[PDB]
């Protein structure tokens, strides 16, 4: 199967800050990469689909950078509404796997 | 949720009639570790998952089994707060 | 030189019980019946069997044999292994280029394969070739006659033949005899094997030795043979042949019956008595190399099917499927059409790699006999015809489908794509030819080798990545795809085919794809197939190709080192 | 477009467990997808399997015998099912849909925790 | 499953060292229960921190432990645990 | 019976000349150099030549040759057709089944073989078995006893036999002349040619016809020649064999001279004076397809290739193919699976079909030896072979591939799919084995039909529809694609699989696709390779496949109507 | 090369009545079927894509329900705004084809 | 997104055609395939042929050597050239832009009528 | 047509000096059908695809060319209006 | 391109069988012309009609034809043609 590494477990960023997550993966992924952010206490909720694309219902301000085996999730200007723990997940071989998840413990 | 480096404070509580507890209350940077007896003892001990607050600080909460000097102390990183607390037999 | 032999057993299970006897200057010959001595007792004489069962003692002018011996002496095969598409004049050239020393100009071996080639009455073929199935030429009485002189070339003084007129008309019969009396007033020792021989020849004998079960049954002059069992007790009529009425003796009209009578008769303590009397690299690897490669090349020119006809399908086979292929799109087919076409590519080098079972197994005579006769070592012998045979027939039709194909189907148009599949073509060749040679070396027929090779490329196609994605196989069977050739070529090709490649037309889907399944670009095909697309994931098939020639060259060549010679 | 899990939150070592989720908004047999995943008390997300509109089924190795997931078309309901269940698992259990074409985990339900123990 | 068990209450007060300092820690710890989920409410709120950790390693119940933080003003002047697992809270205090 | 050759010439270029001469009750040898008349003279004498040829005239107790002449004589062919794997008392009653009258009990059939096998003297082996590759079985002497056996049946007036004892060992030989000799005393006419006769057994001769070149060198009876050729010129020692000294004469130690003393001599004038005093089906096709059918199956019974090493190859690649394909998915490697094994199922039905080249061309000399014999017509021997061998050993691994894989891969879990594979893969089988009997019935050898059945099945499987998209091909090679049988086979084996199929899990790509290029059901599968999805799209293939057996059955039968017997 | 049929060349109908336009083709098209409606002087207008999904921009009054080899677009309750000629197009095999055409005209 | 067809709108029997397209909004170098399709008099419609956005070509084989399509990738125009015209395909020409994904014509310019004659 | 059956109107107007023109000018429903001396002169006739008026009704313009008796007629359809039209020589 | 050309017009005027009816069909034929886009203005507004035909047979060029429908009120009180490709327009009265 194909495993995926976040490489920081967690960060610490001050508030209005630029912050940036890295996903590695074992295999080729060919951009079938997508983004989760969950807040404690709910579901994950999906917010980039495709390596690149973000969905409709979260800001400009999230952008998708990777490619090959490497992927990145950017935040420029992060706010107060960002805090929480972030996945990415792989959907490229039939058994799915999720990264270890790393949280933003906003500082 | 917004933390300058600030160091936490320290209290262990006597029991009923056993088991003891020492509260490490609000600080940051997190990388805290607690000791008994200054590394004497080291058996039966459980740090319960630490707390976040609004404010963006973190607390975590000491605890030994045993049927009973007692020392709880703190080696926190960033600050140099090594806090020290007693009690007697 | 006079050859005795004395107390002679032999064991597989004894074959020869115990034999005594002595051979002189003249015409020496062995008889009796086929499953008999007859056969055995010249091997054991020529040294030409395994010494692991010999129990008594041989012995020439009254010392033993040196090792050397089998350089020294000529043997003669009952069938003969000459190069039908050489002329007589390269064939005594070889056997002297090889047989004679290095000390020696190319005058001085002329007048040897002068004198030779003058002494056996050849001058009329000289310059002729000596017949092979596509090429007429001279007839087996001469063709013997040749075979002959391959071993005056040293001057040899003992001659061994085997069977020498089995297999020849009966005036040919009598004029390579008649021959061979003529060569025995020069002093030389003639000791042969005869399956029957017409009155009209056995009157020649200057001696007759008699075998039958592995027992001795007469030894001395020849013509005495007849007034012994007669003597005996037998009867021999007017108009019939002495030699058919012995093996009608031993055919009973009990050959432990004639056994004791020999061990008591005048001709046996006669034969004791004298057998008591008595008893009381040539060349460099490099020259070897040489002559063996330019041996081999010439027979390589000197035959249609082994060169022209496999150029000739190679072409044809190369514009049919530039036709069939021809124009490649990027589109919804584009992908079925590069995987298809490079898969039957890769195939067909298998397939077409075959028919290297026959290199070994049809030289396999006329390899054992020279190697005996000491005329080159293993290792010159099997570079020589892997240097000769090989390497140019299978450079020559992965060059001719490449440039064929390539710009008819319209494939990467770079140089280096070009020559990566000319290349890969080529490597996919050597190792299915090495793997044929591995099978077939040491073998003596074709059939076997050709099923057993053929049932491997079936199993091997499967793990080849087409037919079955190899992603999907269960862990415990998925260690198969190691050892397939079809599969390394296959993804070398696919590999360099396919990156950057785009097959869904006015969609561009390099940063991201709209819906997911589409397989729009070569890199999505790749990892599909499970390739790597890293280089790395390129030459990795190149160097297991080449590990694949190393060990099957390694196995063919220690096949040749361990083979059984006697 | 809308997941509700239900089920018992308790189960004993060696025993089974079982999760319904109920759909509403969309027919299970139209289109899609129908997933279950479970996170851990270590905060990691596991993916256990699916059923498909036409009622083919796929699971993680991971689970290899131990689980099944089944259909009741006729209230559009998918069920989790899980022999042998042990302790060492015990995690939060989810069921989500994936969309197909796209490829992702859309929509999920509130997901619903499970104890393992003695 | 393990047997089901509504919990035990212990109150953690302040030692004869403590109350010196201004302020005090005033603690409530909860042992014994089962299934990991109760809630802890503090009288004579708002100043207090909590949490639970693992099972215990040889019965396999649950602890949890919570707090106040309160001065020499008013720390002279309880903590109620409300669990499913019985019918009632239970409360003891400082 | 005396046979009586007058002016016989026979011409291809003439081979005999002018030739007379009188043969009688007794035993009669026609004996010469290898390419003279001897063969071809024993071949007019016996009607076994082409009449277009002879232009001189043969009599019988002086009246002409009947056209039944062939049924009412005996002829022995040099190397024996005798079927090695059933026994002695079989192969006479196979003979006495179809040549003796049907008006006959089985009784009076058995007290027929019964009187000749006494008389042979098989008593000791009646009941073995002749002797095959894989079976050790009856011996060489009484392997040319039981043919000889075969033609005794009829109680024949006249025996012909082609150089009876010119392949067994000299106390053998005597004992099939010896046996001759006292069939002739029986007043049997027994005419034969020979190669070398020692003096024991010319002896035997009571008459002796010499010929060479196509010359008559003598003819009259057998003592006198000795007598005739010392009187010509010639001289005979001691010690030495008449039959090889008359060979040596020919041999010259000319035959213009030889020719013109015997028109001169006296055993000519008497010869022409007694010519000119001389010049004053059985049985129903139906029982002759029962016992054609019936031996033809003990035949395969009687061996291991032909039956249990092909039903164990198959057992074995069945089970191999049902652990690679283990549990076929509906994902993005299903259609290349379910594409790839069914095109592995196909091929390797044409491939494991070459086989059939072997059918005929093994049996080709015992065909036409019994069909000149009047044994059958070519109608119920063609079905009778054809019902017998090439029937169930296609039948078989059909189903056995088809139990075995199916549900190992899980392919369509209906019995009508399930019926309409097994069906499929027997009809692509029939049609490959009725090509290879096109292609091979009539010829000699096995190689060169294998190789063009091997290079016919290449050729049609790049047009399979795997390998190349037919639907991409250019108009003009495109019409190539009807004349071939793996792709009739493969397409009615992807309709059957592929319809109702879904490949896209998470997508009802059923009423619409949402993004164009994913390939998400199975009828999207088969338009893209240009399959017709209608029922006809898939009963099409059938009708194909059942015209290409009835016109590939047809040529194989008119190859054997055609065939060239004498 | 795949050929569309459209039956009539022309119809007749009223306004606020039902029409149904067939269009057949040749070989099978698995829904790679548009409809375009063109207003005289102007470009054809995409109005179906794919053989049963619609445009935004046009009423919910139209619907295509074809299958296998047969097409066909309907208008329930049609308006004088509809008036135009209508075209099917396949777009399965690479020459794309167009049907011949049909003209609605006021009864 | 907005196309304009431009070009001579009369021309000889056996000389050669030729219409530019300018794109504006969108880069014809990015994703889509740009078309040419006629209109006759007497209406009926034919598709011509496509440049992709890689520069690969594609023409319908009634056309079969007497088209070209190219490009100026400067200037986001592409053109048709069509050799040896004859009084026979006398048409309204349109420039359109082929969605891929979607499979449709999407965008269409206005189109530009060319009139063949003796 | 905004409506059902209604016969065209006819009128054949003599040249300048040439070529006649006749103009069918509105009528439904559409499959009208012209004839020039009742069918005795077919060759040299143009008749211009009809046009349609923004009361969906339609018109017909016919024109023979040739140098000059003659009647312009109209078989038309379902209104049964077989209209016919004449001038001097 | 056939040889560039402006139009050439004549007016079609009523029989004197016409006038009888009330009302009147006087039209304007337009011949020759090139390339095929004119358009016609009617004189002395209302029921205006016009048609266009293909190529002729000798020379290619084009033919048009209008309509003016018209009362026996007001014909007893003409045609323009705005082709660009002449000098400026030509006109002629019924």
């Amino acid at each position: 199967d194909i495993v995926l590494t976040q490489s920081p477990s967690s960060f610490s960023v001050s508030l209005g800050d630029r912050v940036t997550i890295s996903c590695k993966a074992s295999g080729y992924i060919l951009n079938r990469l997508a983004w989760y952010q969950q807040k404690p206490g709910n579901a994950p909720r999906l917010l980039i689909s495709g390596a690149t694309s973000l969905e409709t219902g979260f800001p400009s301000r999230f952008s998708g950078t990777g490619s090959g085996k490497d992927y990145t999730l950017s935040i420029s200007s992060l706010q107060t509404e960002d805090v929480g723990t972030y996945y990415c997940q792989q959907y490229w071989s039939t058994p799915w796997t999720f990264g270890g998840g790393t949280k933003l413990e906003i500082r | 949720s917004s933390a300058s480096t600030k160091g936490p404070s320290v209290f262990p509580l006597a029991p009923s009639s056993a088991a003891l507890g020492c509260l490490v209350k609000d600080y940051f940077p997190e990388p805290v570790t607690v000791s008994w007896n200054s590394g004497a003892l080291t058996s039966g001990v459980h740090t319960f998952p630490a707390v976040l607050q609004s404010s963006g600080l973190y607390s975590l909460s000491s605890v030994v089994t045993v049927p009973s000097t007692y020392i709880c102390n703190v080696n926190h990183k960033p600050s140099n707060t090594k806090v020290d607390k007693k009690v007697e037999p | 030189a006079v050859l005795s032999f004395h107390n002679i057993c032999y064991r597989v299970k004894e074959i020869l019980s115990n034999i005594n006897g002595i051979m002189k200057p003249g015409l020496n010959a062995i008889l009796g019946p086929t499953g008999g001595g007859k056969s055995s007792l010249l091997d054991v004489l020529a040294a030409r069997k395994d010494p692991s069962g010999l129990s008594g003692d041989v012995l020439i002018n009254g010392a033993p044999r040196p090792a050397n011996f089998k350089c020294n002496s000529g043997y003669v095969v009952q069938d003969d292994v000459v190069m039908g598409t050489l002329t007589v004049r390269e064939n005594l050239q070889f056997s002297a280029a090889l047989r004679l020393a290095t000390t020696m100009t190319n005058h001085e071996k002329n007048e040897r394969i002068n004198r030779v080639i003058q002494e056996l009455g050849l001058d009329k073929v000289a310059d002729s070739k000596v017949g092979t199935q596509f090429i007429r030429g001279v007839s087996g009485g001469e063709r013997k006659r040749t075979s002959i002189g391959m071993e005056l070339i040293t001057d040899p003084s003992i001659l061994f033949l085997d069977e020498p007129t089995t297999g020849l008309d009966s005036s040919t019969a009598n004029a390579v005899l008649l021959l061979l009396k003529r060569m025995s007033k020069q002093g030389r020792t003639i000791i042969f094997s005869i399956h029957q021989p017409r009155y009209s020849i056995f009157k020649l004998f200057d001696s007759l030795t008699l075998l039958a079960s592995g027992r001795l049954m007469f030894h001395g002059p020849a013509q005495e043979a007849l007034g012994y069992f007669e003597s005996a007790g037998y009867h021999c009529e007017a108009y019939n042949n002495p030699a058919d009425f012995f093996l009608d003796i031993i055919n009973g009209d009990l050959i432990e019956k004639l056994a004791e009578i020999y061990v008591n008769s005048s001709f046996y303590k006669e034969t004791k008595a004298e057998l008591h009397q008595l008893s009381g690299y040539t060349t460099s690897f490099c020259h070897q190399l040489r002559w063996v490669s330019k041996r081999s090349f010439k027979n390589l020119l000197g035959n249609p099917q082994a060169s022209i006809a496999q150029i000739i399908v190679t072409v044809v086979l190369g514009l049919v499927i530039g036709a069939i292929y021809f124009g490649l799109k990027n589109d919804s087919t584009g992908i079925q059409n590069r995987a298809g076409v490079l898969f039957f590519l890769t195939t067909n080098q298998c397939f077409s790699s075959v028919s290297a079972v026959e290199l070994f197994v049809v030289e396999k005579k006329l390899f054992i006999h020279e190697y005996i006769s000491g005329y080159y070592r293993v290792s010159s012998y099997f570079l020589g015809k892997l240097l000769s045979d090989l390497l140019p027939m299978r450079m020559l039709p992965s060059i001719i489908f490449t440039c064929i194909v390539y710009f008819m189907l319209g494939l990467k148009p770079k140089a280096d794509a070009f020559f990566v599949m000319m290349f890969t073509l080529m490597m996919v060749a050597y190792s299915a030819s090495s793997m044929a040679l591995a099978i077939a070396a040491g073998q003596s027929v074709v059939s076997v080798a050709t099923l057993l090779m053929t049932i491997c490329f079936v199993f091997m196609m499967i793990f080849s990545g087409l037919l079955v994605n190899l992603t999907t196989i269960a862990s415990w069977l998925s260690w198969l795809q190691y050892f397939s050739i079809p599969r390394y070529g296959f993804t070398a090709l696919q590999h360099n085919e396919f990156l950057g490649q785009n097959f869904c037309p006015g969609l561009n889907a390099t940063g991201n794809n709209p819906c997911n399944y589409a397989t729009c670009t070569g890199e999505e095909y790749l990892v599909k197939q499970g390739i790597d697309l890293s280089p790395w994931g390129l030459w990795k098939n190149h160097v297991a190709l080449a590990c694949m020639i190393v060990i099957f060259l390694t196995i063919a060549y220690l096949k040749l080192l361990f083979l059984k010679k006697y | 477009v809308q997941l509700q899990e239900s089920g018992p939150g308790l189960v004993k070592p060696s025993q089974s467990l079982s999760l319904t989720c109920t759909v509403t908004g969309f027919s299970i047999t139209s289109d899609y997808a129908w997933n279950w995943i479970r996170q851990f008390p270590g905060k990691k997300l596991e993916w256990m399997g699916y059923i498909n509109f036409d009622g083919g089924t796929t699971y993680n190795p991971s689970l290899r015998g131990r689980i099944s997931i089944t259909r009741d078309t006729s209230k559009n309901q998918f069920f989790l099912q899980l022999r042998s269940v042990t302790p060492e698992d015990t995690a939060t259990y989810y069921c989500a849909t994936f969309y197909g074409a796209k490829g992702t985990l859309d929509y999920w339900g509130q997901g619903t925790s499970v104890t393992v123990s003695s | 499953k393990r047997t089901v068990a509504a919990p035990s209450v212990f109150i953690f007060p302040p030692s004869d060292e403590q109350l010196k300092s201004g302020t005090a820690s005033v603690v409530c710890l909860l042992n014994n229960f089962y299934p990991r989920e109760a809630k802890v409410q503090w009288k004579v709120s708002g100043n207090s921190q909590e949490s639970v950790t693992e099972q215990d390693s040889k019965d396999s119940t649950y602890s949890l432990s919570s707090t106040l933080t309160l001065s020499k003003a008013d720390y002279e002047k309880a903590c109620e645990v409300t669990h499913q697992g019985l019918s009632s809270p239970v409360t003891k205090s400082f």
